[PDB]
């Protein structure tokens, strides 16, 4: 009843958090959903001697993800599983201190993303299959089939090297590409420190939620941090004075958390725009920009 | 939309669908209504428990998103009702790839597409003393000892107001000399009369620019009429 | 000739424009009329500018609405607090009210700062798009319209800008058998630009983004190496233009 006199603070915080939650799905849609059709590979897998079995989807897995995608998903430890609990496992109370249920009891919840990992893998599979089977044409219009040797010759002719350099060295170039994919596998299976850019995305939200839980133990100058204790031990006249401090302190902590979430959402939106630009200009075509997509000639 | 219908689906977030008949108004709840919870229109999603929408296996495009690949719409699937479905990613295609076959286009088309980008927003200013207290000398005297907070918010809003004009100048003022078109309008058979300026209007704007200015329901953002209409009683 | 050089920038030779100029002009006029009809009918394309106006109006209305809140005081009316309470209790309620209103105004200032940063990023993107698509031609994929970019036209808008990106899109396709190179006399002939095509009877050479078959001669092909190395090379005769003029 006393919180109703403080105005539209809760409604504007909820509006900002709803805007951030819509913006995350907009970022994911903008990055991944760039092709209007779901292309797929032919059953034969002879792409001019190049081996694409590590990045093509594996049907043996329950979710159609490739070997490298499975390696990345195993490398990232996703600790922010909010609605996987579904509050039944939180209602069954355990003596172990579970961090997701403890913050779930405090009003802090995590909404699931709109696009699941299966749909993201289907988007990446369609993009990679269209890239392999058609080149740059499916980013400009209908996909046009072309042999992969002719496509590699045309990619070399883009960077100023004639086609006979490929057509007299195609087996060597395929061997180098397969060895590079194998070295990518050997690097990702051992060096787990490369995915810190996503591990920090997990940790910056987990630490913020843990801090927001830890702010309740602060007294903010009151006699206690338990409002039932204050109401049971004081009259209403000085109890309102004691409880106004707690209400103002917790509201300021919530506003601080919302402001930091807004700044982090701005940074994440900038990174998502960069990722969408990189996808459109390097997956859907060849880039002449120096060091935009890898050191060397793209 | 309320113009379309008044049928409503209710989603309980983070709640198992077995716990929702327990969370019915036989025991008291925060909302008074419970009449949705009785019925056969109960579906379970990773977002929670959806009530009032029948699940349909036919995947369409996402109309109203819910979560974890579930969307909902208002369709004639029965006679109108709210339906819930898995979202469709697009039409499935298979490129007829072979190592001796190529497809080369024999024709083209010219497509002119439209892209809209915001440039500047509204420049605002706040009178700190009159907003905080308002025609009150004692409250102004009490506000004077609180600090230079009003000065630093004035500084921040002035920086924003300068930055808006900087953005507009940087976007538009990229040409050294104001060029003008010749009176002859034969640009190789291309019709540019819908984007070239029309001198009939008092402001030399094109038909498409007039359409954009009509379509954007802009507020005042200026055009104050110098305090006269606000001072006049209305 | 300006549009011919725009076509020559994207890998299509200018004879295509000089033989299809009336058709391309008619297609451009039809697309302009379609944009006119779409902007006359649908008003949901300007949602970004409309959301800018709605965000500013909503923030100002929220800042106006924050004055009626009590913030724990006995009343939101400062003159009523003056006329009812004594000096020290009145100063307590004024301290509560000024703290609440100052916190609301700081929240408004912070939200305006974040929104101004987002608007500045969008304005920098718009300036880059104007400088690289109106003042020139863009080779960046999907930066200015889907397809191959030709031109762009700027249009003003309330609190923003509108770009009309003109693009070239290939439309009607046809299957063709292809080969990387050609054996003529043991030499390996490679095309200079274009694709070696056939239907099964005769071998021609085309360009990539348009179908235009030409006789495979030594003017548009170059010799590199021999036939033993290239995988998938077919045998075919290569025409020599010098021999009939020598025999004439
Ligand atoms: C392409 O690469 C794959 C993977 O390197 C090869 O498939 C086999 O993959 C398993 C792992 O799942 C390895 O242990 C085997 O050594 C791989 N080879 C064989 C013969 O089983 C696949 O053979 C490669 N194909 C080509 C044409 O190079
Ligand atoms: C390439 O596409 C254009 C546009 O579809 C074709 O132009 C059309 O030709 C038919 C011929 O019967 C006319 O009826 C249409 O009115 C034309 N459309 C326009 C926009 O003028 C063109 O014929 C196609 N093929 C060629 C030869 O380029
Ligand atoms: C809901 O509860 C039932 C019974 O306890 C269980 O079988 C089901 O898996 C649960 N679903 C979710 C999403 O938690
Ligand atoms: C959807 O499919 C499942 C299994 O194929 C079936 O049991 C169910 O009745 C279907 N629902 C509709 C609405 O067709
Ligand atoms: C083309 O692909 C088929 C299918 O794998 C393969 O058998 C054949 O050797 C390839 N090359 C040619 C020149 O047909
Ligand atoms: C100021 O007031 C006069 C009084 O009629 C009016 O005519 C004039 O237009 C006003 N100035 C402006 C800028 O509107
Ligand atoms: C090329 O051939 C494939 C298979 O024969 C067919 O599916 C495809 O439609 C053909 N393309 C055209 C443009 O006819
Ligand atoms: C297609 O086949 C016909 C057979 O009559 C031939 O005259 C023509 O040159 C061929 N065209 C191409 C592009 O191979
Ligand atoms: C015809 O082309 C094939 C393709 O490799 C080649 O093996 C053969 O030697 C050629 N014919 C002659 C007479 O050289």
């Amino acid at each position: 009843n006393l919180l109703l006199q403080y105005g539209s603070f809760c409604t504007q915080l909820k509006r900002a958090l709803t805007g951030i939650a819509v913006e995350q799905d907009k970022n994911t849609q903008e990055v991944f959903a760039q092709v209007k059709q779901i292309y797929k590979t032919p059953p034969i897998k002879y792409f001019g001697g190049f081996n694409f079995s590590q990045i093509l989807p594996d049907p043996s897995k329950p979710s159609k993800r490739s070997f490298i995608e499975d390696l990345l998903f195993n490398k990232v430890t996703l600790a922010d599983a909010g609605f996987i609990k579904q509050y039944g496992d939180c209602l069954g109370d355990i003596a172990a201190r579970d961090l997701i249920c403890a913050q779930k009891f405090k009003g802090l919840t995590v909404l699931p993303p709109l696009l699941t990992d299966e749909m993201i893998a289907q988007y990446t599979s369609a993009l990679l299959a269209g890239t392999i089977t058609s080149g740059w044409t499916f980013g400009a219009g209908a996909a046009l089939q072309i042999p992969f040797a002719m496509q590699m010759a045309y990619r070399f002719n883009g960077i100023g090297v004639t086609q006979n350099v490929l057509y007299e060295n195609q087996k060597l170039i395929a061997n180098q590409f397969n060895s590079a994919i194998g070295k990518i596998q050997d690097s990702l299976s051992s060096t787990a420190s490369a995915l810190g850019k996503l591990q920090d995305v997990v940790n910056h939200n987990a630490q913020a939620l843990n801090t927001l839980v830890k702010q309740l133990s602060s007294k903010f100058g009151a006699i206690s941090s338990v409002l039932n204790d204050i109401f049971s031990r004081l009259d209403k006249v000085e109890a309102e004075v004691q409880i106004d401090r707690l209400i103002t302190g917790r509201l300021q902590s919530l506003q601080t958390y919302v402001t930091q979430q807004l700044i982090r959402a701005a940074e994440i939106r900038a990174s998502a725009n960069l990722a969408a630009t990189k996808m459109s200009e390097c997956v859907l075509g060849q880039s002449k920009r120096v060091d935009f997509c890898g050191k060397g000639y793209h | 939309g309320t113009n379309t219908s008044n049928q409503v689906a209710v989603l309980y977030q983070g709640v198992n669908c077995t716990e929702v008949p327990v969370a019915i108004h036989a025991d008291q709840l925060t909302p008074t209504w419970r009449v949705y919870s009785t019925g056969s229109n109960v579906f379970q999603t990773r977002a929670g428990c959806l009530i009032g929408a029948e699940y349909v296996n036919n995947s369409y495009e996402c109309d109203i998103p819910i979560g974890a690949g579930i969307c909902a719409s208002y369709q004639t699937q029965t006679s109108q009702s709210i339906i819930a479905y898995t979202m469709s990613l697009g039409a499935e295609n298979s490129v007829a790839y072979s190592n001796n076959s190529i497809a080369i286009p024999t024709n083209f088309t010219i497509s002119v597409t439209t892209e809209i980008l915001p440039v500047s927003m509204t420049k605002t200013s706040v009178d700190c003393t009159m907003y905080i207290c308002g025609d009150s000398t004692e409250c102004s005297n009490l506000l004077l000892q609180y600090g230079s907070f009003c000065t630093q918010l004035k500084r921040a809003l002035t920086g924003i107001a300068v930055e808006q004009d900087k953005n507009t100048q940087e976007v538009f003022a990229q040409v050294k000399q104001i060029y003008k078109t010749p009176p002859i309008k034969y640009f190789g058979g291309f019709n540019f009369s819908q984007i070239l300026p029309d001198p009939s209007k008092p402001s030399k704007r094109s038909f498409i620019e007039d359409l954009l200015f009509n379509k954007v329901t802009l507020a005042d953002a200026g055009f104050i009429k110098q305090y006269g209409d606000c001072l006049g009683d209305i | 000739m300006q549009m011919a050089y725009r076509f020559n920038g994207i890998g299509v030779t200018q004879n295509v424009l000089y033989e299809n100029q009336k058709l391309i002009a008619n297609q451009f006029n039809s697309a302009i009329g379609k944009i006119q009809d779409s902007l006359s009918s649908t008003a949901s394309a300007l949602g970004k500018l409309q959301d800018v106006v709605n965000h500013n109006a909503q923030a100002l209305n929220t800042l106006v609405k924050q004055l009626s809140s009590k913030f724990g005081a006995i009343s939101s009316v400062l003159n009523d607090i003056f006329s009812r309470l004594d000096k020290v209790e009145a100063e307590v309620q004024i301290d509560r009210l000024i703290t609440g209103r100052l916190q609301s105004l700081q929240t408004y200032v912070t939200q305006q700062l974040i929104r101004a940063a987002e608007i500045r990023a969008s304005a920098n993107l718009a300036a880059t798009k104007m400088s690289e698509c109106v003042l020139g031609q863009s080779k960046r994929v999907d930066f200015c319209g889907k397809g191959y970019h030709l031109m762009s036209f700027p249009q003003s808008a309330p609190h923003g800008v509108v770009f009309l990106h003109v693009t070239y899109v290939p439309a009607q396709e046809k299957n063709f058998t292809t080969a990387p190179a050609i054996c003529h006399d043991g030499k390996a002939h490679f095309p200079r630009e274009g694709v070696f095509v056939s239907n099964g009877t005769h071998w021609f050479v085309t360009q990539r983004n348009f179908y235009e078959p030409q006789i495979i001669t030594t003017d548009n092909t170059f010799v590199s190496g021999n036939c033993d190395v290239v995988i998938g090379i077919v045998n075919n005769t290569v025409y020599d233009p010098l021999q009939p003029e020598l025999d004439s």
